[PDB]
């Protein structure tokens, strides 16, 4: 595969045996983040929330042909806006883990 | 004659020995290690080390010139 | 008296490892 | 396979140690320590 | 003609498939793999045997209308079973005679018809020389008419078909029995019909010009082959030997025949339990518990096992001879549990001291102890629920009046209340001393039994034991 | 749902096995058998019953009233995976199948809680569906797949803290180590009494109480009793309202050995007729009268016997015929004398008994052992 | 209430007062080892009894 390590014998250079997996440059980002991973059995009391934010991404993604039946532009972006510490992160974490 | 060719095999852990780090392993009995000279290696494991003492973060012994594991 | 008691479960451990490696092998390679 | 040459044709333990010791002995011993007391 | 001929058409030719599978495979391998090249220590065709016994216990229960058994003689009786290029068109006459139950009818044999089927090893170049053929085309016929048994102006067809078995059982002990295993795989033979030789005549024959021709069969036997003639011979020598007052127990002790070192996993592990009652019977008890063990620890895996019904009720009548006791409806079954409660509650009064409560079972259940046979070690545990009681009383009681232990053990007389304390401390039950002038009898208390040497000889019949087990954990590994 | 399920299994225990009272139990329990669509579980409860001749047209409402609630989840089936949810097919009947575990028999339940297992990323439901499979495998008493799900519900509870999901299934345990005779285990997993909450399946929470003083006695010497179970506010002030069990646990601790039998023959009474007690009711009181001799009789060393009768318990050979039998026994260690009427106790080490218990494991694992390696390499 | 050990007598009140510790650490920390190994014999019936 492109982007896999090696063995390799140093008399004249020959390939020796793959070297598994390393990692994926993606998944080292977030590790240096750390989000805090979560799900729908922890959300406190924002049961309508839940049910707008399914319409525009959990929805597009399973039954995109839901869409062509209206014949509309399926969305792209979401705006999320409160006080903090209300539960912006948890939620959009929520989301992303379930589908 | 298996205990005295038990003993023999020690003669590679001789005085001239530089250290390196344990990384990982890719099978039973072949390691991959981390000198001090900043180039890691795929290194052969020498046979009687208890490999039940390895991988926190080792600090291992490597020969000078073949440079295998000690 | 206990550590003659766990001799023979452990060499009895081992006996399920040759009928492991026995049984698992004549239809296998033959 | 099962040949067997014919020649002639917890839960359970612990209370049958129990239906040893008082198989016919004071089963429902309740009432005679109602007529123990005036006798002895 | 409705009812016949949807229920009765479909009988003849599913049995013609497996019949073509089972002991046409037999037929197809012990003629050429018996009388062939070899079949050698670890062989198939003894267990393929063994499958067709089994099978065939529980197949044919009807009389066979329709011909659907009744036709598979004038089957699988005309075969010579020869060569290959002769049975090739034997290998027809396999489907020949089916047309024979289906486009006409067949000779249905109904309890008459059983002599035109026996006389055929002349018809067509058949032989006996060939008798990995013909001790099994003995059995192959020898077995159904004897598996339903019948009883009805039957016996004599049952008889002329074993002294054409026992014209092949002389060959078999005169001629040419050596490394084709003309001996070994019709030792079965020979120990597979003898439960049939046997049950014909358990029924309304004698017994004992057999035993004097099994001595004859036993006089071959280890004089030609010792492997599954030394065993065979012998439990069937036994089997009404024990139930007849011959000598037959001291001469089973000084015998050589006790040992013949394998005999097949199953008749081995009864082997021990017929010789495991002879001890019992003659008084020898710490013997017998062992092999009585080792006769149950050895059985396989079948549930309507009625003899299994009878060693687990004999092997603890001698350990209440002793006086250890397991529970024994510790494996109770729906068909243990009614075979134990006349015996389970006789135990019930040994773990008691009460000596009338064995009067009170004996007249309960004296009749049931004499349809099982065992009525007369019954009748000696008062010797031992004696004991168990003067150990139970001397145990609890420091100093107890002999005056007293009797009319707690129902004795009715203190003048011999001494005098079993007596033979308690002959026999040494307990240890200590009777004041017959006063009348009390006291013990001495217990003291340090830690410190004596004892309990290192329950850890040295243990630590030796266990030692055995890991040594052959070792014997029995590297096979590879 | 499963919620008051438990104590439909006590009132088969009160149909049966009382034989006489079985008149009211079978009224009460047809009360709530032929509603709440129950259909499986008491056919051979009917057959214990009386005839009831006509219960067909009963049936019939029901198991069309059964189908109903099946034929709408028929209808949910496919409006559902249309515009899916997460999997709300399945996400519906994880709650609707709770019914079918009532309604139906185990086999509905175990194919859609296995199903439903696998849809749920988060503990918080599958935990909770292991609770179920608790439940059921207790009424059918299923003690090979309770050992399963235990250590499948208890390596749950290690990520987060769970302690609503680990002091209620410390209850189950609890009383699943009552209902094997296994009591320093039931006292253990009944040593909290303050997390325990007012219950679904013990209702009362003063019935608990009685629980966990019944099997507390037994399991525990006193330099403990007389610090956990007399000192404790939360344990003293709940049987405060109980006039017996507070008079039953105390004449032990008083010492008011004659009142203790009396209280005793009420308990061991009502042990009997209560369910889950009467497998080993029995057993409680042979234990319970040894713990009652031992403490009294170790305390002195020249006792006469006629001293018990009027101070611990009225008749002479009663006490007699029963202190015979448990020295026989190999138990209650002391040595009775006879005609000059005086009982006399000995000491001895913690060896010979700590000896005499390692003999039977001995040979116990070595029967084991031993037979298996006759079965195993033929 | 075991604060104290010892007898008590009745006739003339007679303390016969004895003490050792006995031993706790040899039997009872080698007992729960059989019961732990039992526990092992069990578990080879699940990948010895269930498969050969
Ligand atoms: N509605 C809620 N339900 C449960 N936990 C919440 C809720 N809102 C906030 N939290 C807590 O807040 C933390 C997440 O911070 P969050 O509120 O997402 O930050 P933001 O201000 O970006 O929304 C989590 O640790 C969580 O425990």
């Amino acid at each position: 595969t492109p982007n896999c390590r090696v063995a390799l014998r140093n008399d004249s250079y020959t390939l020796h045996k793959i070297l598994p997996n390393k990692v994926d440059p993606l998944v080292s980002l977030m590790m240096v983040e750390k989000v805090p991973d979560s799900t729908y059995e922890m959300i406190g009391g924002l049961d309508k929330q839940i049910k707008e934010i399914k319409e525009v991404i959990e929805l597009p993604v399973k039954h995109p042909e839901l869409f062509e039946a209206l014949g509309i532009a399926q969305p792209k972006g979401v705006l999320l806006y409160g006080p903090p510490g209300t539960g912006k992160t948890l939620l959009a974490r929520a989301v992303a883990h379930h589908t | 004659e298996f205990l005295h060719a038990q003993e023999e095999v020690k003669r590679i852990q001789s005085i001239p020995l530089v250290i390196g780090q344990f990384l990982e392993a890719v099978d039973q009995n072949t390691a991959i290690v981390g000198s001090t000279t900043g180039s890691n290696y795929y290194v052969r494991i020498l046979s009687t080390i208890d490999r039940e003492l390895l991988k926190p973060n080792a600090s291992v012994a490597l020969h000078k010139h073949s440079n295998a594991l000690v | 008296y206990l550590a003659s008691l766990i001799r023979s479960v452990v060499a009895l451990h081992n006996l399920i490892n040759n009928k492991i490696a026995n049984r698992d092998a004549e239809k296998k390679e033959g | 396979m099962s040949e067997k040459k014919q020649p002639v044709d917890e839960d359970n333990w612990d209370d049958d140690n129990v239906e040893d010791d008082f198989s016919n002995q004071l089963r429902a011993e309740l009432e005679k320590h109602g007529y123990k007391m005036e006798t002895s | 003609p409705p009812g016949g001929g949807e229920q009765e058409p479909p009988p003849p030719p599913a049995p013609q498939d497996v019949e073509m599978k089972e002991e046409a495979a037999t037929g197809g391998g012990s003629t050429g793999e018996a009388d062939g090249k070899t079949a050698a220590a670890a062989a198939e065709h003894s267990q393929r045997e063994l499958d067709t016994v089994t099978l065939e216990d529980i197949k044919e229960h009807v009389k066979q209308l329709e011909k659907a058994v009744s036709g598979k003689e004038p089957r699988f009786v005309l075969r010579a079973l020869r060569m290959l290029p002769s049975t090739s068109r034997r290998l027809n006459h396999y489907v020949l005679y089916k047309a024979v139950q289906g486009f006409f009818t067949s000779n249905n044999a109904t309890r008459d018809f059983l002599l035109p089927f026996l006389e055929e090893p002349m018809d067509t170049e058949a032989d006996l020389q060939f008798r990995p053929r013909t001790g099994k085309a003995a059995s192959t016929p020898l077995l159904p008419e004897v598996e339903a048994y019948l009883q009805l102006l039957v016996v004599i067809f049952m008889m002329n078909s074993k002294r054409y078995k026992e014209a092949q059982k002389i060959s078999d002990d005169l001629m040419q029995k050596i490394s084709t295993q003309n001996r070994r795989a019709l030792d079965l033979v020979a120990a597979k019909c003898y439960y049939y030789h046997a049950r014909v005549y358990e029924f309304l024959d004698k017994l004992d010009v057999v035993r004097s021709f099994l001595h004859a069969r036993l006089r071959t036997a280890t004089l030609r082959h010792d492997a599954d003639g030394q065993a065979t011979l012998l439990n069937l020598l036994l089997r009404n030997y024990l139930h007849y007052s011959l000598y037959d127990q001291a001469e089973k002790l000084v015998s050589k025949s006790v040992f013949p070192e394998q005999a097949n996993n199953n008749e081995w592990a009864r082997y021990l339990y017929y010789t495991g009652r002879i001890k019992a019977i003659q008084l020898e008890y710490s013997e017998a518990r062992r092999t009585m063990t080792n006769a149950l620890r050895k059985a396989p895996q079948h549930t309507a096992v009625g003899f299994k019904q009878t060693v687990h009720k004999l092997l603890i009548v001698v350990e209440l001879l002793l006086g250890e006791i397991p529970d024994r409806l510790q494996f109770r079954q729906p068909s243990l549990k009614r075979s134990l409660m006349p015996y389970f509650l006789l135990t019930q009064a040994v773990r008691t001291g009460n000596l009338a409560k064995f009067n009170q079972v004996l007249d309960q259940f004296g009749e049931k102890f004499q349809a099982d046979g065992t009525y007369t070690l019954i009748i000696r545990l008062r010797h031992n629920v004696i004991k168990t009681g003067v150990r139970m009383i001397s145990l609890s009681y420091s100093r107890i009046s002999l005056a007293d232990i009797a009319q707690k053990l129902q004795l009715d007389s203190p003048e011999d209340a001494e005098f079993i304390v007596a033979k308690a401390i002959r026999d040494g039950v307990i240890e200590a001393s009777i004041n017959h002038e006063k009348g009390y009898v006291q013990s001495k208390e217990m003291i340090d039994i830690y410190s004596t040497r004892e309990p290192q000889l329950a850890f040295h019949q243990r630590i030796s034991f266990c030692l055995d087990i890991h040594n052959m954990s070792v014997k029995a590994m590297r096979f590879p | 749902p499963k919620n008051p399920d438990l104590r439909i299994a006590q009132l088969r225990f009160l149909l049966s096995l009382p034989e006489h009272r079985g008149d009211a139990a079978v009224r009460d329990e047809l009360m709530a058998a032929v509603r709440d669509n129950n259909m499986a579980p008491y056919y051979e409860a009917l057959c214990k019953s009386l005839d009831w001749q006509i219960d067909v047209d009963l049936l019939n409402k029901m198991k069309k009233a059964n189908e109903d609630e099946l034929k709408r989840l028929d209808e949910e089936l496919e409006d559902a995976e249309k515009n899916l949810g997460e999997s709300e097919i399945r996400d519906a009947m994880m709650a609707k199948a709770e019914y079918l575990c009532r309604i139906g028999d185990k086999e509905g339940a175990l194919t859609a809680f296995r199903k439903t297992y696998d849809k749920t990323v988060a503990l918080g439901h599958r935990l909770d569906i292991v609770f179920y499979l608790l439940r059921i495998g207790l009424f059918y008493m299923d003690n090979d797949l309770i050992t399963r799900n235990t250590e499948k519900a208890k390596s749950l509870i290690e990520e987060g803290g769970d302690w609503d999901r680990r002091n209620r299934l410390k209850v189950y345990q609890g009383l699943y180590c009552v209902a094997i005779r296994d009591f320093k285990q039931a006292a253990e997993l009944f040593l909290d009494t303050v997390s325990t909450f007012t219950s679904y399946e013990l209702m009362d929470y003063k019935t608990f109480v009685t629980y966990t003083v019944y099997v507390s006695m037994i399991a525990l010497e006193r330099p403990d009793l007389r610090e956990k179970v007399i000192k404790g506010a939360e344990i003293l002030e709940v049987l405060h309202s109980l006039p017996a069990v507070r008079q039953y646990l105390f004449s032990l601790y008083e010492c008011r050995y004659s009142v203790f039998f009396q209280s005793l023959a009420v308990v061991e009474q009502e042990m009997k007729k209560d369910w889950l007690f009467a497998p080993h009711y029995r057993y409680y009181v042979r234990e319970m009268r040894i713990h009652a001799y031992s403490q009294l009789l170790e305390s002195y060393r020249s006792l006469t016997l006629g001293y018990m009768a009027e101070a611990f318990g009225v008749g002479v050979e009663f006490i007699d015929q029963e202190l015979s039998r448990f020295i026989a026994a190999g138990r209650l260690h002391c040595k009775i004398d006879k005609v000059n009427e005086i009982v006399e106790t000995n000491r001895p080490d913690s060896k010979n008994w700590q000896y005499q218990e390692t003999i039977k494991k001995g040979d116990l694992l070595l029967n084991r052992v031993q037979k298996l390696s006759r079965v195993i390499n033929m | 209430d075991k604060k104290f050990h010892g007898i008590l007598d009745q006739g003339e009140g007679v303390l016969i007062i004895f003490d050792e510790p006995p031993v706790d650490k040899t039997y009872e920390a080698a007992l729960e080892t059989i019961q732990n190994m039992s526990k092992v014999v069990d578990s080879l019936y699940n990948k010895a009894k269930k498969l050969t």
